[PDB]
RNA sequence: GAAAUUGUUGAAAGGGAAGGGCAUUUGAUCAGACA
RNA sequence: GGAAUACUGCCAGCUGGGACUGAGGACUGCGACGUAAGUCAAGGAUGCUGGCAUAAUGGUUAUAUGCCGCCCGUCUUGAAA
RNA sequence: GCCCUGAAAAUGGAUGGCGCUCAAGCGUGUUACCUAUACUCUACCGUCAGGGUUGAUAUGAUGCCCUGACGAGUAGGCAGGCGUGGAGGUCAGUGACGAAGCCUAGACCGUAAGGUCGGGUCGAACGGCCUCUAGUGCAGAUCUUGGUGGUAGUAGCAAAUA
RNA sequence: UUGGCGGAAAGGCCUUGGGUGCUUGCUGGCGAAUUGCAAUGUCAUUUUGCGUGGGGAUAAAUCAUUUGUAUACGACUUAGA
């Protein structure tokens, strides 16, 4: 149960593709603006891609937030993780991709005992 | 532009419905009597009443009046615009111009 | 309210019929369309023939038979005026075509079946007396269609199982009316007046 | 009785468009027997079900219905838009949709 | 035109019997043996 | 620390609602719901069945009573938006429905005996009223159903 | 031991290109919220 | 000679049906209804009730459908060329 | 006024097409109706301007909060940020029960640059923040180097007697 | 089950006879409920597969070989228990 907080409205739900990404491999998946001068996508013609701008923009309400309502926080032994303990209803712990398997066990066991929620209580379980 | 007669009904329909007074910077509704008062009480307006009766009764302080309301932001029409050709006169048949007391459903149309 | 209407074609305009029919297949409704060969042009009967011998040298030139096909059927021919109001290249005009079924005269699946006109495409409700008109048929046989007499033929050899056939309902329907002669002087019939009935 | 129709039968004929530019978001469904804005002035706020069916069974029910309501009139012919919770699948025009008489007013 | 009835002969010859088939010396010249049971009735199904 | 420690750290006291100006206000029926018409059902099990109108409860919804022996409606609330009220009144005058509630309606299987003598002595005095009448007994009992060529705007019901 | 390219298996589509945007269906797949 | 009606205009006259929106988060301000206690549509939504608690809503992706979309970069008054 | 003759060009053709002829034509009116990223209202992001707010116990006063208007854009200017090599400091950071890298129509966050997590492979160093530094960010320069396709299992493997 | 008609894609229509279900043409007896205030509340239709029961039928084509009326290659065209 985290803070009360109004519907959380993204206004753009897509990923954002570069202009020619599937038709050529060299160019990447990473949007960069096209700035040339016969462009389709820098004029804005119809039907073609839209272009990420200041619009797009979510609300500060909803912002930085999961769609559980919490915020995230990466938390790498447990004294990082003792800071969030009268913040338990706002961050939610997150522990990093380069713990190893023998302190996965103290973190869950001691978020666990405090109220903190782990994003990850799945990663790297011995079954 | 197209300019008209307007009579007391539409005046009223206008400072109620879309009146907006411009106190020091910002567009200010005028949602209250004592905000009127409280720019305009020097020269005896204290209501907005006392607003209207200087348009359709253009006494010596409209100038200051009409500097006061900001420029009324009116909509479209409710009903068209009558006639299919808007950029002829009204004499021609079409919108600009200076039509007359017929501007009273136009006004109400467009608020 | 039918599932399947079935548009007789005498006494019919061209483009006042298709219009009417290209529309309602586009709402799911599924039309035949019988009696091809008395659909009839407004105009007379030589200016209706230069506008197609006009339209009989429009051919692909390097090979004619990619070009436009000049087809002599009168169904085929209501139904290439037909095609041009339907957006054919889409999958939704595709399925519009489908629904369609045009007939040279009336076929012995759809002969007993009640037809219908479109009181908007008649060519009596929409011309002025005294202009000229042009059957299909005729202007199909005079730029090469070669089956007006097998029609003419099959059209009159069901007219004559369609009188008897009528012959039997009106001497029918007299004993229908007959029998209500004693619906008369019962109480019943003086509430069923009363009630709109 | 041999019927059991308590809906009024209609036709999805497009969406709101222009010539080219066209709006998902709002249906165009045509009411049989009905030629005048005057008499699809009744029919405002009833909901549109439009029943169709698959092959997964969701709820031990092959048949899948989609909602919406009616929001306002559209053109002289008695033509009545209606907005959808999700749209129609732009494959049903000319598709069979139910008209219920349910808000009553009656 | 639509051909609708094509009625054939009873004891056919081995020439055209050759020419329904392309391989005369696997078949087992079993043309028309069916077809020969239409004529050992009394013929209310030849001259139908 | 794999990522860097926040600095403000905001309130988790949540925010006290608003004294909102929404005040329960009695619904106004409209004029083709007077007690004892002939109410025509749109939704539900018992869709389509012509049944007898008694009184309006308070949770918006209106009293379905019967009779359980013309067209086996029992007693069971209904919304006033999804009944089709026609213009055929019948008396209400010798029905004892007072103590029919929200409460008794409440849920809490098996059919209560409650429930069973309470339609009974309802069903009583409605039966003995249709009766007066000739073709209403049949007219409840039969299901409605619109026909081809019916236009639902046009009809008075 | 990446990409271009390419093999098999599995899924999907294909009436003279392919690829894209808005919206939805169907198919596959998935997080979160609930006590 | 006396009325009616059409047309135009006005009402701080009444009232039915439909759509979209619910943003704010203790009280304050400005008014109304009352003899008063108080109440209210009065500086922006609550009250009641049902179903489900699962891929059902939704997200991603593939495909289909309606409509739209002519390969960019560059020099150019002007590039899909 | 309309219509007709005047009125003849080359691939097959253009009121956009079908087609229409008391016209869906021409001329003139009446209303009804259809729709722009325009207008009016409302939500949200951002910018600018005018303002409120150091009182103590509890934390950004380059902060919080209120109100109003506005938002296109190549060349170009400026500001806020993202990513990489390396160095000072710091979290007595992470790691041989698995670091970096790579793969992933699996998930999450940010308008975006990108960041994070799960699974597989892998075998050993690496990261967050506050700052400093720079042969620091690539799609096309008939770019360089290296590798590989369509063409394509096609052109072809035919002078000099076998 | 009897007698016909229908070939424009007939594939349908009309009629005789008995058997049987229902009849709301009129008058009764009993049952409905809790799908709990609505959720299309599923009743059609298309093709295929695997099982039971019953009747009926018991072959060809290609390659290879061969012929030249054919022939770039395929095809075509012949022959061979
Ligand atoms: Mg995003
Ligand atoms: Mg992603
Ligand atoms: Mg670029
Ligand atoms: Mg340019
Ligand atoms: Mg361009
Ligand atoms: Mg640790
Ligand atoms: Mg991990
Ligand atoms: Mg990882
Ligand atoms: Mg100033
Ligand atoms: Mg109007
Ligand atoms: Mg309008
Ligand atoms: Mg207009
Ligand atoms: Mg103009
Ligand atoms: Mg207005
Ligand atoms: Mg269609
Ligand atoms: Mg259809
Ligand atoms: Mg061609
Ligand atoms: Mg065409
Ligand atoms: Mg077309
Ligand atoms: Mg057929
Ligand atoms: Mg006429
Ligand atoms: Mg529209
Ligand atoms: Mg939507
Ligand atoms: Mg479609
Ligand atoms: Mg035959
Ligand atoms: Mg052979
Ligand atoms: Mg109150
Ligand atoms: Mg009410
Ligand atoms: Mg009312
Ligand atoms: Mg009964
Ligand atoms: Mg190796
Ligand atoms: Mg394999
Ligand atoms: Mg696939
Ligand atoms: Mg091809
Ligand atoms: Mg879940
Ligand atoms: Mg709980
Ligand atoms: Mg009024
Ligand atoms: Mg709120
Ligand atoms: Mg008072
Ligand atoms: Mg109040
Ligand atoms: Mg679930
Ligand atoms: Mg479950
Ligand atoms: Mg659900
Ligand atoms: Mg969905
Ligand atoms: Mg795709
Ligand atoms: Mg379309
Ligand atoms: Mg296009
Ligand atoms: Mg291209
Ligand atoms: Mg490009
Ligand atoms: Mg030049
Ligand atoms: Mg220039
Ligand atoms: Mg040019
Ligand atoms: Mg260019
Ligand atoms: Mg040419
Ligand atoms: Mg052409
Ligand atoms: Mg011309
Ligand atoms: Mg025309
Ligand atoms: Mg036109
Ligand atoms: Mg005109
Ligand atoms: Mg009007
Ligand atoms: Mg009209
Ligand atoms: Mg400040
Ligand atoms: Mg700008
Ligand atoms: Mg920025
Ligand atoms: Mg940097
Ligand atoms: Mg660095
Ligand atoms: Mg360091
Ligand atoms: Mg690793
Ligand atoms: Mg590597
Ligand atoms: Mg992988
Ligand atoms: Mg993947
Ligand atoms: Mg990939
Ligand atoms: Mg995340
Ligand atoms: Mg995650
Ligand atoms: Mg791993
Ligand atoms: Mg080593
Ligand atoms: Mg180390
Ligand atoms: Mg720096
Ligand atoms: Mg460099
Ligand atoms: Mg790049
Ligand atoms: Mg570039
Ligand atoms: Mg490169
Ligand atoms: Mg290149
Ligand atoms: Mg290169
Ligand atoms: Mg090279
Ligand atoms: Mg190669
Ligand atoms: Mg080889
Ligand atoms: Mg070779
Ligand atoms: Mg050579
Ligand atoms: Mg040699
Ligand atoms: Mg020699
Ligand atoms: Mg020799
Ligand atoms: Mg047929
Ligand atoms: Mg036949
Ligand atoms: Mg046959
Ligand atoms: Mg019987
Ligand atoms: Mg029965
Ligand atoms: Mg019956
Ligand atoms: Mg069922
Ligand atoms: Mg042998």
């Amino acid at each position: 149960a985290s803070l009360p907080h109004p519907k959380i409205v993204k206004k753009h739900t897509k990923k954002f593709k570069r202009h020619h990404s599937d038709r050529y491999h060299r160019v990447a998946e990473n949007w960069r603006k096209q700035k040339g001068i016969d462009s389709v996508v820098r004029r804005r013609f119809r039907g073609n891609i839209s272009q990420p701008k200041i619009g797009y923009g979510s609300n500060k309400k909803t912002k930085f937030l999961s769609p559980s309502g919490h915020k995230t926080f990466l938390v790498a032994n447990v004294k990082d993780l003792e800071t969030l303990t009268m913040h338990t209803k706002t961050y939610a712990a997150e522990i990093a991709h380069n713990i190893s398997a023998k302190n996965r066990v103290v973190i869950l066991a001691r978020a666990k005992a405090l109220g903190i929620k782990v994003t990850n209580p799945k990663g790297r379980l011995a079954l | 532009v197209a300019y008209g007669y307007p009579s007391y009904s539409t005046i009223r329909q206008l400072v109620y419905k879309r009146g907006f007074g411009k106190i020091n910077k910002q567009r200010v509704p005028l949602s209250d009597n004592a905000i009127i008062e409280a720019n305009l009480g020097k020269y005896g307006i204290l209501s907005i009443d006392d607003l209207i009766h200087e348009i359709i009764t253009v006494g010596p302080h409209f100038k200051q009046a009409n500097n006061f309301l900001w420029p009324f932001k009116l909509s479209n029409p409710s009903g068209g615009w009558g006639v299919p050709r808007k950029f002829k006169h009204f004499i021609q048949g079409g919108s600009f111009g200076n039509r007359e007391e017929f501007i009273n459903k136009l006004v109400k149309s467009m608020n | 309210v039918e599932p399947v209407v079935v548009i007789d074609g005498k006494g019919h305009l061209v483009g006042r019929l298709a219009s009417v029919v290209a529309k309602q297949l586009l709402n799911g409704q599924k039309i035949v369309v019988v009696r091809a060969e008395e659909l009839n042009i407004s105009g007379e009967f030589f200016r209706n023939k230069l506008k197609y011998h006009d339209f009989l040298r429009k051919a692909t030139a390097f090979n004619k038979t990619r070009g436009p096909f000049h087809f002599r059927a009168p169904s085929r021919i209501f139904y290439k005026a037909l095609r041009g109001m339907v957006s054919h290249k889409t999958a939704r005009g595709k399925a519009a075509l489908e629904r369609l079924k045009v007939f040279e005269g009336i076929p012995p699946p759809y002969d007993k079946k009640k037809r219908v006109v479109v009181p908007q495409a008649l060519r009596v409700l929409r011309l002025k007396p005294g202009r000229k008109y042009t059957t299909l048929g005729k202007l199909s046989t005079s730029v090469g269609w070669k089956y007006e007499d097998v029609v003419a033929k099959l059209e009159a050899k069901r007219k004559v199982s369609s009188a008897e056939y009528y012959a039997k309902k009106r001497a029918f329907t007299k004993k229908v009316a007959s029998a209500n002669a004693t619906a008369a002087e019962s109480d019943v019939a003086k509430q069923l007046a009363a009630l709109g009935y | 009785a041999e019927s059991h129709r308590l809906y009024v039968k209609g036709k999805h004929l497009s969406y709101q468009r222009s010539k080219r530019v066209n709006n998902p978001n709002v249906s165009l469904i045509k009411i049989e027997g009905v030629a005048t804005p005057q008499d699809a002035q009744f029919y405002l706020g009833k909901r549109i079900a439009y029943v169709y069916r698959a092959s997964k069974e969701v709820r031990g029910s092959k048949i899948r219905v989609m909602w919406g309501k009616v929001t306002r009139t559209h053109g002289n012919s008695g033509v009545v838009r209606a907005t959808f919770r999700n749209n129609l699948p732009a494959k049903t025009f000319g598709a069979s949709v139910r008209i219920f008489l349910y808000p009553s007013n009656i | 035109l639509r051909s609708l009835t094509t009625v054939w002969a009873e004891h056919l010859s081995d020439e055209v019997k050759r020419r329904f088939y392309k391989n005369w010396y696997k078949s087992k010249k079993k043309a028309f043996t069916k077809y020969s049971a239409k004529y050992a009735q009394d013929g209310a199904g030849i001259e139908r | 620390s794999a990522q860097k420690a926040p600095k403000w750290y905001p309130s988790e006291d949540v925010a006290a609602l608003k004294k909102t100006r929404k005040a329960a206000r009695p619904q106004k029926l409209r004029a083709s719901l007077v007690p004892g018409t002939v109410l025509i059902l749109l939704a539900g099990r018992f869709r389509g069945k012509r049944v007898v109108y008694l009184k309006h409860l308070e949770d918006n919804t209106l009293l379905i009573s019967g009779p359980f022996k013309v067209n086996g409606v029992p007693l069971r609330r209904v919304n006033a938006r999804y009944v089709i009220a026609t213009s055929t009144k019948v008396s209400v005058e010798g029905v004892n429905v007072e103590k029919f509630n929200v409460e008794y309606f409440a849920k809490e299987k098996e059919i209560k005996a409650e429930r069973v003598e309470d339609q009974k002595v309802v069903d009583k005095a409605l039966i003995a009223e249709i009766k007066k009448t000739p073709l209403l007994k049949q007219y409840l009992s039969a299901s409605f159903s619109l026909k081809n060529g019916d236009k639902p705007h046009m009809l008075k019901f």
